[PDB]
C-alpha cells in the first residue's frame, strides 16, 4: 500500500549486495 | 430625455387589423428590449409581447399569440405591434414600454405606480 | 383637460430645450481641449479593511479624514481607523437590511437605513460608553437610499418612495418632503454650504432641491437609465451622476444643462457610486465590473483604474482633504487608495 | 380625475423652472477649468504627496 | 535475509576464536609446518609437509544452509608454507564449491521521478493557496495542510533512500564498513526511521480529515470552525503521533537489533498498521456515501457517465481511496502490480496539486485576474 | 502618550473581533430565506434544529428591480403563485435572468391548488395538446382534469428555468410545506458545497 514494502525491498536486495562486498572483499 | 410616444388605434369592428407604432428617443434604441403591455377598462396593467435587442427572442402573452405581430426598427428607433383580429376583449390602453436596463435579459415594467420608461399609450377600441 | 395640460407641458420642455440650446455656444472638451493631460493615474491599496461579513452597500468619510462608517448586510455598522485598520465601533442593527450610511460632520453620529424604512440615528458620543439608537426617523414609505446629515439636528434622506425628507432629529418629524421624481431617489448630495441638495432617481433625471424652502429648482435628464451615484463637484456649481446606462455625466447648475460624458465602448456595466477629488480634475467611479475607473473630468480620459475588488463595487469615497480614497464592495472588503 | 391633478402640478413645475437665468456654457465651463487649475496643488490624487506625509504609507 | 550487521558480527568472533586457537599449540609436524594462516576469510591450523587438505566452508559465512557440507582445496608444501601455485598472488586456492536487478532500477525511476515531481508540483501550488490572499478559506486550509503532508512524506523519502545509498552502496565501494556500522546502531537509524513512518502516517489521516471534513459540510450538523480548525489540525497531525511514538517505544525497548527495519514480531507492526487502515477504510465509506450523494443530485438533474466518470476519478487522489480499490478491483507480486501501487502513489501527491490546484476555477481565474493587473 | 492610548485602541479592537467572531458564527449558521409572492417582516422558523430567517417584504412599492439586489446571497428565494399567471411567470422570468440572481434558487410554491381543483384555458391557448406527463406521480383519488393543469403551470415555470444554464441557480416546483423548504434549502448547500470541490 504504502509501500514500506519497496522501502524494505530497497533494503533488502540492497543488503544482500551490501553483504556482496563485504564477503567478496573479505574474500581478497 | 427618454421619450416614447405611440402612434396608431382607435375603433375597429371585431376582426379588421390594426398596427401601433412606437416612436423611441432619448436613449439608444438597440440596446434594449421593447415590451408591449395593455390596461383594459377596469383592470390592472397586462404584458403582452416583448421584443429582444436584435429581434430574434420574441414573446407574447398566450390570450394574443398568433394574432399580434411585434417588430422593431432599430435603424428607425421605432416599435411596431401588427394587430390582426381584434377581439372585443382587445380593448385597452396599449402602452410602449421600455426595460429599464440595457443589454439585460431583464424586465420589471408592469408596474401601476409611474415606471419612468413607459409611454403614453393609445386607445384600442374594438 | 389631459389632453390641453399634456399639450402644456410638451411646449414648456421644447421652450427649456431651446433655451439650454442657445446657452450652448462651446462644448467643455472645446474649450479645455489646450490643456495639460493629468497622465496615468496610480493608486494602490493602501489599507484592506476585513471585518464585514456580508457585502458593503455604503460607507461614509469622517470629516476628520480619518475615521470611516461602513455599512453591510450583515447587520452591522462599523467605524474604521483608516490609518491603524482599528476598528473603533461595530454596531449592530435591529434590520440587517441596510442600505445607506452617514456620518454627521461633527463625529457624534451615525445614521443608517434601508428596507425597514426607518433611518436610524446612533450617538457614539455618550457618557454611558455605549452606542445606542438615538432615534428612529419613520415616515417613508419606501426603503432608504441615501442619508446626509446637514447638522447634529438635521438630516435629509432619500426614499424608495420617490421622495426626499428634510428631518428634525429632536423631534423626529419630517421638516420638509421634497416630492417630484416619479422612480425611486437612488441617491443624494449636499451641496458644500448645505443650502441646495441634488438627488438622482429610477426615472433618468436629476433634480436640484431648495433645502430651506423645499422646492425643486432645476431638473436635469441626460441619462437613460436609473441614476445610481450622484455628487458635487467641489465648486458646488455643478455635479456628477453616475447610472445604469454605463455613462458618467457632469452637468452644470447654471448652465442648466450637460458638460461632459464619462464613457467608453468597453464599459456595459453601470455606474454604482461616483465622487470628486479634492480639486475637482479627478471623477472616480465604481462599476459593476467590480473596478473603480479615475476620469479626467476636464477632459473625460480615463486616467486610471482601482482594480482591486473580487465583486461590485458598491460605494466609493474620498476623504476631506483628499489623502484617500475608499472604495466598498460586495466582496465584504473595504480598500483605501493612495 | 387623478391624472388631471398631477398634470396641473407637473405644468406648475415645468414654468417655474422655464424663467431663470442660463449663462453661456463657455461661461460655466471656464469657472470648472478655472477652479481645477487654482487647487491644483492642494490634490494628493492629483499630485501624489511625499511618503513623509502620506498617512497611508 | 540476512542483515550485514550480525554477518560482520558473527566475522569478528570467527576472527578471534581462530587467532586464539592458532595463539595455542597445534599438534607438532615433522619439525616443518604450515604457519597457522589466519586470513581475513579463513582461519585454519598448521598444515603438516606434504599435505593437499581440502578445508570446509567457514560457519561465519552466510550461505550455510545452501552448502552445508562443502570445502575448498588447500594445499600444505613441504617446507612449512603456502603454495605458491598463483603468479599475480603467493597465496592460491580454489574456493568456487563454497560461494531481477533491472526490475529495480526501473521500478526506482519512476518512485523517485514522481516524488521529485510531486514535491515540484506541490510547493509550487502551495504557494499560489498562499500568495494569493482570495483563496484562504476552511477548505484551503485543509489542502493547505494535506499539500504539507505530502511534501513532508515525498522528503523523508530522499532523506531516508539518499541515506540507505550513500550509507550502504558508497561505503560499500570504499570499504567504510567500519563507519557503515557505526550508523547502524547510533540514533540517526532511529530518528529517521520514525521521521519516515510519521510523515507517512500523517498523510494517511490528513486524507482521512479532507474526507471528514467533505462529508460534514454535506451532511452538515453543528460545527464552530474555529474550533473544527482545532480538532482537523489535531487529528492530522496529532493523531498520527499518537500510535507512531507508542511503536517507537517498543522498537527501543524492544527488537532494536538492527536499524528499525525487522519486522521481526508481527504483533508490533499493528500498532502502525491498524491505525493506518483505519484511514483508509474510512475515506473508502465516505467515498462511498459522497458517490451516493454525487449520484444522487445527477438523478434530479436529469449520460450519467461522463459528469460521474469526472467525479470518481477526481475524488480518489483526494481521499487516496485507491488503496482499497487497487486491492481488490484488479501472481501477486508482478511487475504490473507494483508498477501500478507505485506509480500512482508516487505521482499522488502531483495530482492533487493538479486537481484541486493549477485547474480549480476559483485558483486558474485568481491568475487571470492577477495577470490583468500586471 | 501615543503609545499608553494605542493600547486602549487595540484593545478595543480586540473586544470588537471576538464579539464579530460570534456574530460570524449565527450568520453561517442561518438560513436567510426572501419570501416573495414596517418595511419588511421577518419570520422565525427552525426545522431540524436548523435556524431559517424568512424575509417578507411590506411597505415597498411594486417596482423591484432595486431592492431586490438585496437578497442575492439568499439561501433561497420562495416564490408563491396562486391574467395573474402569466404575470408571475413574467416575474420568475425576471429573477431567474437576473446579473445578481444567476446565483439564487427559487423554491417554487404553486399554490391555490384547493381552488384550482374547483375551477385558464383562455390565457394559455396551449392547454389543449397538453397531457398530464406520466414521468410524474399524480395525487390518487384525484381525476386527471386538474393534475393536467397542475403540471401544465408547472412546466411554463420550468420551460423558464431550464432555458438559463448562465448562472448557478436550481428551481425547486411544489404543490402546496415547511418540510419541503427544509428539505430544498438541504439540497441547495450541498449542491454549492460539491461545486467547490468540483464534483458538480
Amino acid at each position: 500500500f504504502g509501500e514500506g514494502t519497496f522501502t524494505s525491498d530497497l533494503s533488502k536486495q540492497m543488503e544482500e549486495e551490501a553483504v556482496r562486498l563485504f564477503i567478496e572483499w573479505l574474500k581478497n | 430625455q427618454v421619450q416614447l410616444q405611440e402612434s396608431g388605434g382607435g375603433l375597429v369592428q371585431p376582426g379588421g387589423s390594426l398596427r401601433l407604432s412606437c416612436a423611441a428617443s432619448g436613449f439608444t434604441f438597440s440596446n434594449y428590449k421593447m415590451n408591449w403591455v395593455r390596461q383594459a377598462p377596469g383592470k390592472g396593467l397586462e404584458w403582452v409581447s416583448d421584443i429582444s435587442q436584435s429581434g430574434a427572442s420574441i414573446s407574447y402573452t398566450g390570450s394574443v399569440k398568433g394574432r399580434f405581430t411585434i417588430s422593431r426598427d432599430n435603424a428607425k428607433n421605432t416599435l411596431y405591434l401588427q394587430m390582426n383580429s381584434l377581439k372585443p376583449e382587445d380593448t385597452a390602453v396599449y402602452y410602449c414600454a421600455r426595460c429599464p436596463a440595457p443589454f439585460t435579459r431583464d424586465c420589471f415594467d408592469v408596474t401601476s405606480t409611474t415606471y419612468a420608461y413607459r409611454g403614453q399609450g393609445t386607445q384600442v377600441t374594438v | 383637460e389631459l389632453d390641453q395640460l399634456r399639450q402644456e407641458a410638451e411646449q414648456l420642455k421644447n421652450q427649456i430645450r431651446d433655451a439650454r440650446k442657445a446657452c450652448a455656444d462651446a462644448t467643455l472638451s472645446q474649450i479645455t481641449n489646450n490643456i495639460d493631460p493629468v497622465g496615468r493615474i496610480q493608486m494602490r491599496t493602501r489599507r484592506t479593511l476585513r471585518g464585514h461579513l456580508a457585502k458593503i452597500y455604503a460607507m461614509h468619510w469622517g470629516t476628520d479624514s480619518r475615521l470611516l462608517v461602513s455599512a453591510s448586510q450583515d447587520g452591522k455598522l462599523i467605524i474604521w481607523d483608516s490609518y491603524t485598520t482599528n476598528k473603533v465601533h461595530a454596531i449592530p442593527l435591529r434590520s440587517s437590511w441596510v442600505m445607506t450610511c452617514a456620518y454627521a460632520p461633527s463625529g457624534n453620529y451615525v445614521a443608517c437605513g434601508g428596507l425597514d424604512n426607518i433611518c436610524s440615528i446612533y450617538n457614539l458620543k455618550t457618557r454611558e460608553g455605549n452606542v445606542r439608537v438615538s432615534r428612529e426617523l419613520a415616515g417613508h414609505t419606501g426603503y432608504l437610499s441615501c442619508c446626509r446629515f446637514l447638522d447634529d439636528n438635521q438630516i435629509v434622506t432619500s426614499s424608495g418612495d420617490t421622495t426626499c425628507a428634510l428631518w428634525d432629529i429632536e423631534t423626529g418629524q419630517q421638516t420638509t418632503t421634497f416630492t417630484g421624481h416619479t422612480g425611486d431617489v437612488m441617491s443624494l448630495s449636499l451641496a458644500p454650504d448645505t443650502r441646495l441638495f441634488v438627488s438622482g432617481a429610477c426615472d433618468a433625471s436629476a433634480k436640484l432641491w431648495d433645502v430651506r424652502e423645499g422646492m425643486c429648482r432645476q431638473t436635469f435628464t441626460g441619462h437613460e437609465s436609473d441614476i445610481n451615484a450622484i455628487c458635487f463637484f467641489p465648486n458646488g456649481n455643478a455635479f456628477a451622476t453616475g447610472s445604469d446606462d454605463a455613462t458618467c455625466r457632469l452637468f452644470d447648475l447654471r448652465a442648466d444643462q450637460e458638460l461632459m460624458t464619462y464613457s467608453h465602448d468597453n464599459i456595459i456595466c453601470g455606474i454604482t457610486s461616483v465622487s470628486f477629488s479634492k480639486s475637482g480634475r479627478l471623477l472616480l467611479a465604481g462599476y459593476d465590473d467590480f473596478n473603480c475607473n479615475v476620469w479626467d473630468a476636464l477632459k473625460a480620459d480615463r486616467a486610471g483604474v482601482l482594480a482591486g475588488h473580487d465583486n461590485r463595487v458598491s460605494c466609493l469615497g474620498v476623504t476631506d482633504d483628499g489623502m484617500a480614497v475608499a472604495t466598498g464592495s460586495w466582496d465584504s472588503f473595504l480598500k483605501i487608495w493612495n | 380625475t387623478a391624472s388631471i391633478a398631477q398634470a396641473r402640478k407637473l405644468v406648475e413645475q415645468l414654468k417655474m423652472e422655464a424663467n431663470i437665468d442660463r449663462i453661456k456654457v463657455s461661461k460655466a465651463a471656464a469657472d470648472l477649468m478655472a477652479y481645477c487649475e487654482a487647487h491644483a496643488k492642494e490634490d494628493p490624487l492629483l499630485t501624489p504627496v511625499p511618503a513623509s506625509e502620506n498617512p497611508f504609507r | 535475509t540476512v542483515s550485514l550487521w550480525e554477518t560482520v558480527q558473527k566475522w569478528r568472533e570467527y576472527r578471534r576464536q581462530c587467532q586464539r586457537s592458532l595463539t595455542e599449540d597445534p599438534p607438532p609436524a615433522t619439525d616443518l609446518f604450515c604457519n597457522r594462516t589466519f586470513d581475513e576469510y579463513a582461519c585454519w591450523p598448521d598444515g603438516e609437509p606434504g599435505s593437499f587438505v581440502n578445508v570446509s566452508c567457514p560457519w561465519y559465512l552466510p550461505w550455510a544452509s545452501s552448502v552445508p557440507q562443502g570445502h575448498v582445496y588447500r594445499f600444505c608444501t613441504a617446507e612449512g608454507l603456502w603454495l605458491q601455485k598463483d603468479n599475480s598472488s603467493l597465496p592460491w586456492r580454489d574456493l568456487s564449491e563454497c560461494e531481477p536487478e533491472e526490475q529495480l532500477l526501473f521500478l526506482y525511476i519512476i518512485y523517485t521521478v514522481g516524488y521529485a515531481l510531486s514535491f515540484s508540483a506541490l510547493v509550487i501550488a502551495s504557494a499560489i493557496l498562499l500568495g494569493f490572499r482570495h483563496l484562504h478559506c476552511t477548505r484551503n486550509y485543509i489542502h493547505l495542510n494535506l499539500f504539507a503532508s505530502f511534501i513532508l512524506r515525498a522528503l523523508s523519502v530522499f532523506i531516508k533512500d539518499a541515506a540507505l545509498k550513500w550509507m550502504y552502496s558508497t561505503a560499500a565501494q570504499q570499504h567504510q564498513w567500519d563507519g557503515l556500522l557505526s550508523y547502524q546502531d547510533s540514533l540517526s537509524c532511529r530518528l529517521v526511521f520514525l521521521l519516515m513512518q510519521y510523515c507517512v502516517a500523517a498523510n494517511y489521516y490528513w486524507l482521512l480529515v479532507e474526507g471528514v471534513y467533505l462529508y460534514t459540510l454535506l451532511a452538515f450538523s453543528v460545527f464552530s470552525e474555529q474550533w473544527i480548525f482545532r480538532l482537523y489540525v489535531s487529528i492530522g497531525w496529532g493523531v498520527p503521533l499518537l500510535f507512531v511514538v507508542p511503536w517507537g517505544i517498543v522498537k527501543y525497548l524492544y527488537e532494536d537489533e538492527g536499524c528499525w527495519t525487522r519486522n521481526s514480531n508481527m504483533n508490533y507492526w499493528l500498532i502502525i498498521r491498524l491505525p493506518i487502515l483505519f484511514a483508509i477504510g474510512v475515506n473508502f465509506l465516505i467515498f462511498v456515501r459522497v458517490i451516493c450523494i454525487v449520484v444522487s443530485k445527477l438523478k434530479a438533474n436529469l449520460d450519467i457517465k461522463c459528469r460521474l466518470a469526472k467525479s470518481t476519478l477526481t475524488l480518489i487522489p483526494l481521499l487516496g481511496t485507491h488503496e482499497v480499490i487497487f486491492a481488490f478491483v484488479m501472481g501477486t507480486l508482478r511487475f504490473i502490480k507494483l508498477f501500478t501501487e507505485l506509480s500512482f502513489t508516487s505521482f499522488q501527491g502531483l495530482m492533487v496539486a493538479i486537481l484541486y490546484c493549477f485547474v480549480n476555477n476559483e485558483v486558474q481565474l485568481e491568475f487571470r485576474k492577477s495577470w490583468e493587473r500586471w | 502618550d501615543q503609545r499608553n492610548e494605542e493600547k486602549a485602541q487595540r484593545e478595543a479592537n480586540k473586544k470588537i473581533e471576538k464579539q464579530l467572531q460570534k456574530d460570524k458564527q449565527v450568520y453561517r449558521a442561518t438560513h436567510r430565506l426572501l419570501l416573495l409572492g414596517s418595511g419588511i417582516f421577518e419570520t422565525k422558523f427552525q426545522v431540524d434544529k436548523v435556524n431559517f430567517h424568512m424575509f417578507d417584504v411590506g411597505a415597498q412599492r411594486d417596482e423591484r428591480r432595486k431592492w431586490i439586489q438585496c437578497f442575492n446571497d439568499v439561501t433561497a428565494i420562495i416564490f408563491v403563485v396562486a391574467n395573474r399567471l402569466q404575470a408571475a411567470l413574467k416575474l420568475f422570468d425576471s429573477i431567474w435572468n437576473n446579473k445578481w440572481l444567476r446565483d439564487t434558487s427559487v423554491i417554487l410554491f404553486l399554490n391555490k391548488q384547493d381552488l384550482l381543483a374547483e375551477k385558464i384555458e383562455d390565457y394559455f391557448p396551449e392547454f389543449a395538446r397538453y397531457t398530464t406527463p406520466e414521468d410524474a406521480t399524480p395525487e390518487p383519488g384525484e381525476d386527471p382534469r386538474v393534475t393536467r393543469a397542475k403540471y401544465f403551470i408547472r412546466d411554463e415555470f420550468l420551460r423558464i428555468s431550464t432555458a438559463s444554464g448562465d448562472g448557478r441557480h436550481y428551481c425547486y416546483p411544489h404543490f402546496t410545506n415547511i418540510r419541503r423548504v427544509f428539505n430544498d434549502c438541504r439540497d441547495i448547500i450541498q449542491r454549492m458545497h460539491l461545486r467547490q470541490y468540483e464534483l458538480l
